[PDB]
């Protein structure tokens, strides 16, 4: 029995994305954030292509396809970054990209140190919880369906169905090698707790990037086209409470 | 927009 679903997730997983950062220059707030913004712009393209290739995604109304990506990109990218940090440098640093690795000094220089420490904590959890590559893939996919508008999507029912199916796939991945129903429940508890922990981080980053865009001209930080549009149009819907994450607990 | 164009 070939695992079709996981086969697909592995196949569509985005390759390496570089930020284009000049590491030969002394670190500066403006340069680091401008590079993170460009990295975001570059990653957004890969996330869109990735999402459109996910099982069942095309079934969502096109407007909803765009909206869910516009609302979930921060969480998705932060989660993938934590995994890269864990696998590449054992969480010793934040591995945003091969050419953009943050040690504590850079975390401080970026003016979002607390957020960076929380992301480092997220990265360590992949190790502490012994998250498998297959669990990572399924969890990352679920993150794309974890934040919706209070007013509902154009075809909310299709979204609910898709989300349920991805949760079911996570159940299957958990059940693999687990004959004890209690061990499966305990694992599901751990993974949903981890998924929930991504949201508070994403929200703090949403707040930070929103404030930065508003004063970007004052601090010499450049925002690429898509990033500027999304942070000025969709992100505010999240910050104002019109779009909310779907938490498993609490 | 540039983002929306990813669907064209
Ligand atoms: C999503 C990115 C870039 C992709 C990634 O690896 C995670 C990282 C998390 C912090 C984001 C950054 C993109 C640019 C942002 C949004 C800055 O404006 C402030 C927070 C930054």
């Amino acid at each position: 029995c070939q695992p079709i679903f996981l086969n697909v997730l592995e196949a569509i997983e985005p390759g390496v994305v570089c930020a284009g950062h000049d590491n030969n220059q002394p670190d500066s707030f403006a340069a680091l954030l401008s590079s993170l913004n460009e990295l975001g712009e570059r990653q957004l393209v890969h996330v869109v292509k990735w999402a459109k290739a996910l099982p069942g995604f095309r079934n969502l109304h096109v407007d909803d396809q765009m909206a869910v990506i516009q609302y979930s990109w921060m969480g998705l990218m932060v989660f993938a970054m934590g995994w890269r940090s864990f696998t590449n440098v054992n969480s010793r640093m934040l591995y945003f990209a091969p050419d953009l690795v943050f040690n504590e000094y850079r975390m401080h220089k970026s003016r979002m140190y607390s957020q960076c420490v929380r992301m480092r904590h997220l990265s360590q959890e992949f190790g502490w919880l012994q998250i498998t590559p297959q669990e990572f893939l399924c969890m990352k996919a679920l993150l794309l369906f974890s934040i919706i508008p209070v007013d509902g999507l154009k075809n909310q029912k299709f979204f609910d169905e898709l989300r349920m199916n991805y949760i079911k796939e996570l159940d299957r991945i958990i059940a693999c090698k687990r004959k004890n129903p209690t061990s499966c429940s305990r694992r599901f508890y751990q993974l949903t707790k981890l998924l929930d922990s991504v949201q508070p981080i994403a929200r703090e980053l949403h707040q930070f990037t929103f404030d930065l865009l508003i004063k970007s001209h004052m601090v010499s930080v450049d925002f690429p086209e898509m990033m500027a549009e999304i942070i000025s149009v969709q992100v505010p819907k999240i910050l104002s409470g019109k779009v909310k994450p779907i938490y498993f607990h609490t | 927009s540039k983002f929306a164009a990813l669907w064209d």
